């Protein structure tokens, strides 16, 4: 067809751009989580030492 | 195509609001387990320097 | 794009595995398997391939896709596991199934794969190699993926065969440690040289976001400062404006200049202001209004920034060393308005010594973009300090401006004149 | 200036087609009503694939041709002469649809 | 889009000021072509800031020219005093 053609090749395009803009906004917040974790583990690692070198 | 434009925005708040939830409890459950991670590390290397300070001793 | 055509294609060829379910086509026990969590649909079905151990479930199918060397059932039965391994939410995601007792062999194996691209084995190989992100499994040697050419083809070039490998190099580069052996590769270079030339808009945002991963180490932003890198950024998002390229240009400009460490690499805000008045571009996205509250924090801050860098620059120590050395050129500190004004007072050197230089230059300078500045600054201080251009026609340097009215480029010729008309109030 | 004037008018008269219609508040899309020839519609769909090539979202531009209930618009086409006699009787009154 | 159709009135206005300024000075205007082809780029933002500076250019221009002239004129009328 050339009308329901152009709907599938329409809704092809906007599933395959929301796809897109799903594994970048997911990649993004995961790359966010990712960096609090990393700063949290400093903190935690800084506290951890402190004691550390208390008893030692 | 009309439903399908309302089905799209379904689609996309319900990822992008699932994906900053899971991240936000990701953040939340790291923070402790990072702590318990640390600190059971940060005993066993206690343990260590003990054993290390008796065969110095 | 035709990735996932032809991907889907193979799932619609249902894989007789029964008529090979002798183990001397294709793995007996493995194949049975296959049969066993058919239902994928439930992860109750997914936890009795946890019950196969590992080993039986798509282990014995690695150095089985050698051992089928046709290429319609061996590309049926990888595109299957790999649409298994594809989906890889909850199916292994905790080092499960990762040749145990073949570690030795279990990042080797995809040596041999990483060809075929028109088959498609290249894609296969290159999902099978995604395990660094997460998964719980590390890459032995960095040249035997970096260096190899499973993304240095087709990265430096079919063009949804890049958009892949580039969704692949962007995962791989989730990890800072691999981060990092990325960086110590060529691909450095690489991303830049394909980011010059020309290529289809997911290609040039994926590697975007590659460089917006790479701003996360406060290390790698100092050492990446060497490269040249925002001129192309700046020129990618303002000549285009897809509303996307913009956002991931967006936050890896933000990183970079969050990072932070030292004062001399912060000082990219002036160079990026230097090589690219993005400014005016952050005034026209600020203007438009955008769902994304990400977009406007982002744009706020990095406005905010350049403002406060430019106001560090705006400084009359600078002007002064810039004038006492020669090294004349136009510059937000040129362009102040409160360097001109509040700090009127400090042109009045001791002596007029500075002024004096600006004499010394308009006799001696001959770049005529120095001199233009230099007669643009003599009249900016007359206008500011009206008193001073009689020390100015002491001096005779009223007369050098007369003398390069007739210069011989335009703008000295407009710089002399704006600075005599002003030397012409009350006279 | 001569080159920017009417250019710079278009650029306003773009803007205001821009203003006037139905901003897709779901998608970053437009959908909009607009009157055309019956014949020119395949001619309105090879500028819709000239934008298309400009554009790089490759969209299909969409054409439906709706169904109003409302009036549809009575248009006659006219040449250098009989341009006139439509002014003339268009000043009487424009007719109803297809009368 | 308003911002955008009042960047474009404010333009247009300042065109038309110059339009004016053109008028005193005579210029034969022919607007002959090159005009339909209409680019659209967003790079008319920084060509309309370029024509309006050029605007405030002749504007300065004009205010200097007027405070010289009376200054030459009544240093003038002081050498014929003397």
């Amino acid at each position: 067809a050339l009308s329901d053609a152009d709907v599938q090749k329409q809704i092809k395009h906007m599933m395959a751009f929301i796809e897109q803009e799903a594994n970048e906004k997911a990649e993004e917040i995961d790359a966010k989580a990712e960096e609090e974790f990393n700063i949290e583990k400093g903190r935690l690692v800084q506290t951890q030492r402190l004691k550390i070198m208390e008893y030692y | 195509s009309q439903t399908q434009g309302i089905q799209q925005l379904l689609q996309a708040e319900k990822r992008a609001a699932e994906k900053v939830a899971d991240a936000r409890k990701r953040k939340a459950r790291r923070l402790k387990q990072a702590k318990e991670e640390a600190q059971m590390e940060v005993e066993q290397y206690r343990r260590e320097r003990e054993q290390e300070f008796q065969s110095k001793q | 794009n035709i990735i996932a055509a032809k991907a889907a294609e193979v799932r619609a060829n249902k894989v007789n595995w029964q008529s090979y379910l002798q183990g001397q086509m294709i793995s007996a026990e493995d194949c049975e398997f296959i049969q066993r969590f058919e239902m994928k649909r439930s992860s109750e079905d997914k936890q009795e391939m946890l019950q196969t151990e590992g080993s039986q479930c798509a282990k014995t199918f690695i150095n089985l896709m050698t051992h089928i060397s046709k290429e319609q059932t061996v590309q049926y039965i990888l595109t299957m596991v790999d649409d298994m391994l594809q989906e890889n939410h909850q199916r292994v995601s905790i080092f499960f199934d990762y040749a145990k007792r073949s570690k030795s062999t279990a990042w080797p194996y995809f040596l041999p794969m990483l060809n075929r691209q028109d088959p498609f084995t290249v894609h296969m190989a290159a999902r099978i190699i995604a395990k660094l992100a997460a998964w719980g499994k590390e890459l032995m040697e960095g040249s035997d993926l970096n260096y190899y050419f499973n993304w240095i083809k087709t990265q430096l070039s079919s063009s949804q065969y890049v958009q892949c490998v580039a969704g692949c190099l962007q995962l791989m580069l989730r990890v800072n440690e691999y981060r990092f052996a990325w960086v110590e590769a060529d691909g450095v270079n690489c991303i830049m040289g394909v980011l010059s030339n020309k290529c289809g808009f997911q290609l040039q945002y994926q590697m975007i976001f590659s460089i917006w991963l790479l701003a996360f180490s406060p290390q790698m932003c100092e050492h990446l400062r060497r490269y040249n890198i925002i001129p192309v950024l700046s020129d990618i998002l303002q000549e285009s404006v897809k509303e996307k390229v913009t956002r991931i240009i967006l936050a890896a400009f933000r990183n970079f200049l969050e990072k932070s460490t030292e004062r001399e690499t912060r000082q990219e805000y002036a160079l990026a202001m230097i090589q690219c008045k993005v400014l005016k571009q952050l005034e026209n996205l600020e203007q438009q209004k955008y769902d994304d509250e990400d977009i406007s924090e982002d744009i706020k801050f990095l406005l905010e920034k350049l403002g406060e860098s430019v106001q560090d620059l705006s400084s009359f120590d600078e002007y002064s060393s810039e004038l006492k050395s020669g090294r004349l050129e136009w510059s937000p500190v040129h362009k102040s308005e409160k360097f001109w004004r509040e700090n009127a007072v400090r042109l009045n050197e001791k002596n007029y010594e500075l002024l004096k230089i600006l004499t010394k230059l308009l006799e001696v300078s001959d770049d005529p973009q120095v001199l233009a500045v230099a007669a643009h600054d003599v009249g900016e201080y007359v206008r500011h300090y009206p008193r001073g251009k009689r020390v100015i026609e002491q001096l005779g340097g009223k007369q050098l401006v007369m003398n390069h009215m007739h210069h011989e480029d335009q703008q000295v010729r407009y710089n002399a004149l704006l600075a005599v008309q002003k030397l012409m109030v009350h006279n | 200036i001569r080159v920017w004037f009417i250019k710079v008018r278009k650029m306003k008269a773009i803007y205001h087609t821009l203003n006037l219609c139905n901003i897709d508040v779901t998608q970053k899309c437009l959908i909009a009503e607009v009157w055309c020839p019956v014949t020119d519609l395949d001619s309105i769909q090879f500028a819709l694939r000239r934008g298309t090539e400009h554009s790089g979202s490759t969209v299909p531009s969409i054409l439906n041709r709706m169904q109003t209930n409302q009036t549809p618009p009575t248009y006659n086409k006219t040449n250098k002469f009989t341009h006139g006699f439509q002014n003339i009787v268009d000043a009487y009154g424009i007719g109803t649809y297809r009368e | 889009f308003v911002n955008e159709v009042r960047r474009c009135e404010e333009m247009d206005r300042k065109l038309r000021f110059v339009e004016k300024e053109i008028r005193k000075a005579n210029i034969p205007i022919m607007d002959t072509g090159e005009n339909p082809e209409v680019p659209f780029p967003r790079d008319m933002i920084d060509l309309e800031a370029n024509f309006e500076k050029i605007e405030n250019e002749l504007k300065e221009i004009n205010t200097n020219q007027e405070a010289l002239k009376r200054n030459f004129l009544e240093l003038t009328e002081l050498k014929f005093i003397l």
